[PDB]
């Protein structure tokens, strides 16, 4: 049995990202068993609330990729309005296609088959820098960021520390 | 000139197109007013499926020509 | 009271009102040969008031070329009398009858008249009366590889729905008093001239919000006019238009006056010049028949062809038809005049059957008016086609032999086919094969596989199945059914009940595929189609693919070393929604339905499985503490469902359900509002609850409210189903328990090592509850008595009431929640026809790609279109051409190192990356630490290691794919590799 278009595209994209890796994140497979399950380690962007932090995530690609977007889940504990408590990232570029219903959000702003995994990750970086309050996944985080951003600042920094102590786990 | 792109649903799209315009150009415009990517569009004219890299002229698509925007279906 | 259990999938195509009209419409069908019976079959399954057959002519053997309801024992019997009993069994809500004589006054009993196998002269008689009394008229005939359909619904036929599409809609920006409407920033209205639109929420002139539709006048892509509205308001804005589907007058010409100037429906713009030729030829067939006592020109008879050719000249002159007659093309009709192909009948019959429904429902746009069709590319060329070979014989395949010849029949007979799917398309396909005489020969065979069983819903478009066959396997019943249609297939068909996929490669393996002539799909999902495609690419076998959706359908053919494969292209994916939208911010009913489904699973399934796994698995607790997304919810599920919230009476389930109401439609909404007050504002000035967001409102329980009570019963009944408690319908009991319910006061809330999950200790041990299991609710749309759809609908609409969304009845909810695909017999018959018209091209072994044809159609609008398959991508390497799709490398089970060294100079390409399936075997960017480890391993060993699975014994090959760069820097995609073990 030959390979689908999905498998071929992931190879070429895995090769390209793991050729000239854009700084800020590292990309690899959870297991060579499957190229449809990437793990991603993200450095907390400079100057942002998360700087110094080290966040691990998982890009799960669907069988019919790139018709559908991948799902990104933070495994590292994180506190963000656009990140569900279970870890799932919720941003526009990862929303399924497309237009409809009443004519608010267009098809060109969500997922497109052309968006490389690199394009996604870059979008999730900027998400950490500047939260989008039009799509909150964590209600509690969405409030604290608005009504007392100095206790939100505090809680993030606590989770930034706990991420470093988990790097020490490699022992 | 002017062409027509009728969908399998019955919707008719009219387009002011140059005889020099590429099929890629046309596919891009149809995405911008229906919301399906080019690689999922299937355009047909006079019994042949339009391929990228060519132009309307390569298929002799003159004025009042009608293209059919079709798709494959999954039911059985 | 229309049987929703039966007509479900069809209702989602036609609608209830259309079907009411149908059940009040009588249909007369003239002629019960190949074409007639197909039309009748579909109309019967569709569900009209009654079907009347007229065909007193006795059954001849050559009729069996496509009349699948006629057997050889029925020879000499009037066809209509034989057919009626078979057709009656199709639909218990449709009576079928026969008439021995017709009269013009008798036609008044019918809403639509179908005419097959009738002369032009008698057609004119019939149509003159029906057109005069405004009775729908459809004439259709199948002649070899040529087909014709004529429709006439009267001079004053009204169409209430021209395409079945949902009413268009868009948000308004502004409306001048002069009447020029403008959409929001960069939004197309998609309207067209003549369309009618109403308005709502238009601020500036509330008069347009009346509902009065206005004629649209398109001015541009973003604007359109409706007329001067200077009467009220100087300027409007921030409104919403909505298309009003207006009844459309369709003025049909009679058959008499339209014979001179016929309006054409072109099924192929590539053959634009052909319909006029056929318009004369089909009349010449009638003129010829009158001049030979009803007999058509004999097969490939040159004499009759020339005589036929002269009739065309006379008719062309008399009608003052100024067209230059194509002699080659015209004589081909004579040569194939006595041709009766099942594929052609299945194609035309489906199309015609749809048209009958149009005439009776005023829904969908009819054919206006002449539909001339040919599949002439289907004609063989690898065999002799002459007067001798096409000579009739005493066998049933005469109607087919009359076109393809006797030696071509041998090729069809010796075919070894694989049919994937015994559903709607599967049934029609097996029927066609039976008629064609596929696999009837000694070396021929049919393998059909389908793991699904027959359901009541299926009987509406799967005609090989009957009401009593419900519960049985589709593959077995489909086989037994066609054995009756063609006993030659007795012992020639093997039925499997296997899901086609990786799991079943042991059964559908190397030996299975190698003896196949071709594969045919009849699938209902894309994943399976892709899989079969790739297997067919490996074994270099042809693949016939087809699919449907309501009145839409398509056909694709995959030819080895010629065309691209099914996987070479993709189609738009199924619509889905993100959790963030669903959990708190719904704005469609589809959002609340999806939410309601997760709620159904969350209450009556997911916690139940955790309980049952806790009691059945020995190390479940600490295993879930280690390897679960959310160990917390698992434990809280065990506790709540085994001891805390466990009911002891059904009245406690009512108490429970009353509590769930507050939890999901009240308290949670209060909590959401406390986090995002109704007057909240995001950091851009805009109010939070605006646009796609809709400010919700808590719900105060009210037993006298319809939807509130519907939820309690559904929820409580389902909760009882988990613990095996008996439900109660008597509303008196609910009133009692609910009256004595005091809602606990709820208020919106504002070194760890906080593992407070020592509550697993508060759980009784599995040893304390040996042999105790809870019953999880497995979502089943098609059972209307299990409270599943009831719950979804109630919960969905309660949440719809929260967020000010228009609720939906269980019918729409059942469609969405169930992910039901609209489908009816008509489109399924049509695709089955086109597929078989392509199959005969594969049998002929046609090497020209332009001979093949991919089909696409919509019966709702009489749209047919075809196209040449795309050729497989080529790539000349080192000299001659290689096929990127079909060609392969055949190598030994060597080592990874010497495999890379094989492409070193044998091809001149560095293997930058190597994979097997979804598994990455090697990549040049991988660390040298495991490169040196995995380089000296055999592929067979290397694969078994990475996949953590040992190669199965039946596996004799192994497929690898590689990315390759030429000595230059850039990549070059290359054919795949087949490793022999």
């Amino acid at each position: 049995m030959p390979s689908s278009a999905s498998e071929q595209l992931l190879r070429k994209q895995l090769k390209e990202i793991q050729k000239n890796p854009p700084q800020g994140f590292s990309v690899g497979l959870v297991d060579d068993k499957s190229i449809f399950e990437w793990e991603v380690m993200i450095i907390g962007p400079e100057d942002t609330l998360y700087e110094g932090g080290f966040f691990h995530a998982t890009l799960s690609f669907p069988q019919d990729y790139p018709l559908m977007p991948p799902k990104m889940k933070f495994t590292t504990e994180i506190w963000h309005p656009n990140v569900h408590p279970n870890g799932e990232v919720c941003i526009s570029i990862l929303h399924p296609p497309g237009d409809d219903k009443y004519g608010y959000e267009d098809a060109g702003e969500r997922w497109l088959p052309v968006h490389s995994p690199e394009t996604i990750l870059i979008s999730v970086i900027s998400m950490l820098s500047s939260p989008n309050d039009e799509s909150p996944a964590n209600i509690d985080a969405a409030k604290e960021f608005r009504e007392n951003p100095q206790e939100f600042k505090k809680r993030v920094r606590r989770l930034v520390r706990r991420s470093i102590e988990m790097i020490l786990e490699h022992h | 000139m002017q062409i027509f792109v009728r969908t399998l649903t019955g919707r008719t799209i009219t387009l002011e197109v140059e005889s020099s315009d590429t099929i890629d150009n046309v596919r891009a415009r149809i995405q911008d007013r229906e919301g399906i990517p080019p690689d999922q569009q299937r355009l047909i004219f006079a019994g042949r499926q339009l391929e990228d890299g060519r132009t309307l002229a390569d298929y002799n698509i003159q004025r009042e020509s009608t293209l059919h925007l079709v798709l494959r279906l999954r039911g059985g | 009271t229309i049987d929703e259990g039966l007509y479900s999938r069809q209702l989602y195509v036609l609608g209830h009102e259309a079907m009411k009209q149908m059940s009040q419409s009588n249909v007369l069908i003239i002629g019960c040969k190949g074409l007639g019976v197909e039309i009748a079959k579909n109309v019967c399954l569709a569900g009209v008031k009654s079907v009347t057959l007229y065909d007193p002519q006795p059954t001849r053997i050559e009729d069996l070329s496509s009349q699948y309801f006629l057997t050889e024992d029925d020879i000499g019997v009037p066809r209509a009398k034989v057919t009626v009993s078979k057709l009656a069994e199709l639909n218990q809500y449709v009576p079928v009858s026969v008439v021995d004589e017709l009269s013009t006054e008798y036609l008044k009993n019918f809403k639509c008249v179908v005419v097959t196998e009738t002369s032009l002269t008698k057609q004119l008689e019939i149509n003159d009366f029906t057109h005069k009394n405004h009775i729908a008229y459809i004439a259709a005939d199948s002649r070899g590889l040529f087909g014709s359909i004529f429709c006439d619904f009267g001079e004053n036929f009204i169409c209430t729905d021209t395409d079945g599409n949902e009413p268009l809609t868009g948000m308004i920006a502004s409306i001048t008093d002069d009447g020029v409407v403008t959409m929001l920033e960069e939004t197309r209205h998609g309207l067209e001239n003549g369309d009618f639109v109403k308005f709502t929420e238009v601020k500036g002139m509330p008069g347009l919000n009346d509902g009065t539709p206005r004629k649209v006048e398109v001015k541009g892509p973003y604007t359109f006019s409706i007329g001067s509205v200077k009467d009220l308001g100087s300027a409007g804005y921030n409104g919403v238009f909505t298309q009003v589907k207006v009844p459309t007058k369709i003025s049909f010409k009679s058959l008499r006056e339209s014979l001179k100037d016929p309006e054409y429906v072109y099924p192929d713009f590539g053959k634009m010049m052909r319909p006029p030729q056929y318009h004369i030829a089909f009349q010449a067939l009638s003129a010829f028949a009158d001049a030979h006592e009803g007999s058509l020109p004999r097969p490939r008879n040159d004499i009759d062809a020339a005589e036929f050719f002269e009739f065309c000249k006379k008719i062309a002159s008399t009608l003052q038809f100024d067209v230059e007659l194509d002699e080659k093309l015209i004589k081909e009709i004579s040569y194939q005049a006595r041709g009766d192909l099942v594929a052609m009948s299945a194609f035309l019959g489906g199309a015609v059957a749809q048209e009958v429904l149009k005439a009776t429902t005023s829904k969908f746009y009819p054919l206006k008016q002449y539909f001339y069709f040919d599949s002439l590319e289907s004609l063989p060329s690898s065999v002799t086609i002459s007067e001798e070979t096409c000579k009739p014989r005493g066998c049933r395949y005469d109607g087919q032999i009359a076109v393809f010849g006797s030696e071509f029949q041998e090729k069809i007979a010796s075919l070894s086919t694989f049919l994937v799917g015994a559903g709607a398309i599967g049934c029609e396909m097996l029927k066609n094969w039976a008629m064609m005489g596929v696999a009837t020969g000694e070396s021929g065979h049919i393998s059909v596989t389908d793991m699904d069983s027959i359901e009541k819903s299926n009987l509406n478009r799967q005609f090989l199945f009957r009401p009593r066959d419900v519960g049985k396997l589709k593959s077995e019943c489909a086989s037994t059914a066609v054995s009756i249609m063609n006993p030659s297939l007795t012992g020639k068909i093997t039925s499997y009940q296997e899901r086609v996929g990786p799991e079943s490669e042991g059964i559908f393996g190397d030996e299975f595929f190698e003896k196949l002539s071709l594969v045919t799909n009849a699938l209902d999902n894309v994943e399976a189609r892709m899989y079969v495609d790739r297997r067919c690419v490996f074994f270099e076998k042809p693949l016939l693919e087809s699919g449907t959706l309501g009145t839409k359908g398509n056909t694709q053919v995959v030819v080895p070393h010629l065309t691209e494969s099914y996987g070479s292209s993709q189609d738009p994916p199924e619509k889905s929604f993100p959790i963030c939208t669903l959990k708190n911010f719904p704005n469609r009913i589809e959002h609340t339905i999806a939410w309601a489904r997760d709620l159904f699973e969350g209450l009556f399934k997911q916690p139940i499985d955790n309980v049952n796994m806790y009691l059945s698995s020995p190390n479940f607790l600490e295993t879930s503490l280690k390897t679960s997304s959310n160990p917390r919810e698992v434990l809280e599920n065990i506790r709540d469902y085994l001891v805390t919230e466990k009911p002891l009476s059904f009245e406690e389930c009512i108490m429970w359900a009353r509590l769930q109401f507050d939890k999901f439609f009240n308290n949670n909404i209060q909590q959401l509002l406390f986090n995002f007050p109704k007057d909240s504002v995001t950091s851009t000035g805009q109010p939070f609850w605006s646009g796609p967001k809709r400010a919700p409102t808590p719900l105060s329980f009210d037993i006298h409210n319809r939807e509130h009570f519907d939820f309690i019963v559904a929820a409580a009944s389902l909760y009882a189903f988990n613990y095996g408690l008996k439900s109660e319908t008597d509303p008196a009991i609910y009133e009692r328990v609910l009256a004595g319910y005091n809602p606990p006061p709820f208020a919106p809330k504002s070194k760890d090592k906080q593992e407070l999950k020592s509550i697993a200790d508060s759980l009784p041990p599995p040893s304390s509850l040996v042999g105790f299991r809870l019953t999880p609710a497995e979502f089943e749309k098609d059972d209307d008595s299990n409270h599943h759809i009831d719950f979804i609908t109630a919960a969905s609409n309660l949440r719809a009431m929260n967020y000010d969304i228009t609720p939906a009845d269980r019918f729409k909810t059942k469609f969405v929640a169930g992910k039901i695909v609209p489908a009816m017999c008509t489109s399924t018959a049509v695709v089955s026809g086109l597929v078989c018209l392509e199959l005969v091209k594969l049998v002929d072994g046609k090497k020209k790609i332009e001979e093949y044809k991919n089909g696409f159609f919509n019966l709702a609008i009489g749209l047919f279109t075809f196209s040449d398959p795309i050729a497989s991508p080529k790539m000349k390497v080192n000299g001659k051409e290689i096929d990127k799709i079909w060609d392969r490398y055949n190598l030994p089970d060597c080592t990874l190192q010497e495999l890379i060294d094989y492409f070193q100079k044998e091809e001149g390409l560095e293997v930058t990356m190597l994979s097997s399936g979804v598994s990455l075997l090697y990549a040049n960017f991988q660390p040298p630490k495991k490169l040196a480890e995995r380089l000296p391993l055999k592929i067979s060993e290397l694969v078994e290691q990475i996949t953590k699975k040992k190669l199965e014994p039946f596996r004799k090959h192994l497929v690898l794919e590689i990315c390759c760069d030429d000595a230059n820097g850039e990549d070059v995609e290359v054919p795949f590799i087949c490793i022999k073990l």
